[PDB]
């Protein structure tokens, strides 16, 4: 009656494609300890190649997680598709991750309302290749600060090859400033989080509970002290 | 204290990279062997 | 040429937050050594 949890799983085969359904939920006397998690994935192996589509979504008091995957898997080294993650957290900051992969380019970045957008892009080709690691300022999503860059270029004339490595001190300094500024942002959210749970259960803050502990310590100290004083008189009188 | 540490880190990092670039430039001036190295502020290019 | 480039390397680099190159410390030690030498007995033009 206090706690009820259900885990339901099912694997089903339907001719040409497999389907995976997972469910999990819990009912609790605790408000922040109840949830429902769900995922669905359809899997078709077409003449040996795999086409994959799956959705995984989570629901809970302090946030909800929602992930989408799509793509196909050719051989063991060729996955082409997209992966998108989106997090809605009332308890903390939200996040949205996007991953992309095509046969000639890999692009992915994470948009954080505290750090900003951090991403990297890999363009690959026979006679050239370029790695880009950039940080877009939280205050300026329109520009990319190149944290680092690599540029491989094999010359089609002669046997020379160029390696060009570039980095920005500006990007590093800005990211460091963003990180040092993010410290209080996490501190406050976690502090209010713990106080919220203390309220939900006993109605007290963390500081209120500390004060209660101190007060009880003082009360017990006096309870001991009074008897410690009384014993002296007891001993004296009995000796007399 | 966390913010102070990060501030000092940025400060010394910047104060240090310029000296590193100068030393790298002086070192690259030493030799002219066939594999040619080109040093630039915030960048290095390697020809093989 | 090698000694020149080594001297250039030494002059061009020092730790951050200090702008005094180590060559000044070297010159200080050389000055102390020369003072001791002139103090030493048995002076010769080769000492000069």
């Amino acid at each position: 009656p206090v706690y009820n949890a259900t885990w339901s799983a099912s694997l089903k085969n339907k001719a040409d494609y497999v389907e995976t359904v997972l469910d999990s939920t819990c009912s609790s006397t605790v408000q922040f300890l109840e949830y429902e998690l769900n995922v669905l994935g359809t899997h078709k192996i077409e003449d040996g190649t795999l086409a994959s589509k799956t959705k995984g979504t989570f629901a809970h008091r302090d946030f909800s997680a929602e992930y989408e995957e799509d793509g196909k898997y050719e051989g063991l080294q060729e996955w082409e598709g997209k992966a998108h993650l989106n997090i809605k957290s009332p308890a903390f900051t939200d996040l949205h991750l996007r991953y992309q992969k095509d046969k000639k380019g890999i692009s992915t970045s994470a948009a954080s309302p505290a750090v900003g957008t951090v991403g990297m892009d890999m363009d690959e080709d026979d006679d050239f290749s370029k790695w880009n690691f950039y940080y877009s300022p939280q205050s300026s999503p329109d520009k990319k600060l190149t944290i680092f860059k690599t540029e491989l270029r094999v010359r089609e004339s002669d046997e020379e090859t160029q390696i060009k490595v570039n980095w920005e001190e500006e990007a590093a300094s800005g990211l460091l400033t963003s990180l040092k500024d993010n410290v209080p942002k996490a501190t406050g959210v976690l502090y209010d989080y713990v106080n919220k749970y203390h309220w939900e259960h006993t109605g007290l803050t963390l500081r209120e509970v500390s004060s209660k502990l101190r007060r009880n310590l003082q009360n017990n100290a006096e309870w001991v002290y009074q008897g410690a004083i009384r014993q002296i008189d007891d001993i004296d009188v009995r000796f007399q | 204290e966390s913010k102070r540490l990060i501030d000092l880190s940025i400060q010394n990092y910047h104060t240090f990279l310029i000296y590193i670039t100068e030393l790298l430039k002086k070192l690259q001036s030493t030799t002219v062997m066939n594999p040619y190295m080109k040093l630039a502020p915030g960048e290095l290019t390697i020809i093989l | 040429k090698s000694l020149h480039m080594y001297a250039n390397r030494l002059l061009d680099h020092r730790v951050p937050q200090t702008d005094m190159t180590f060559r000044h410390v070297g010159s200080k030690l050389i000055v102390a050594m020369s003072s001791w030498l002139q103090k030493a007995s048995g002076s010769l033009p080769y000492t000069q």
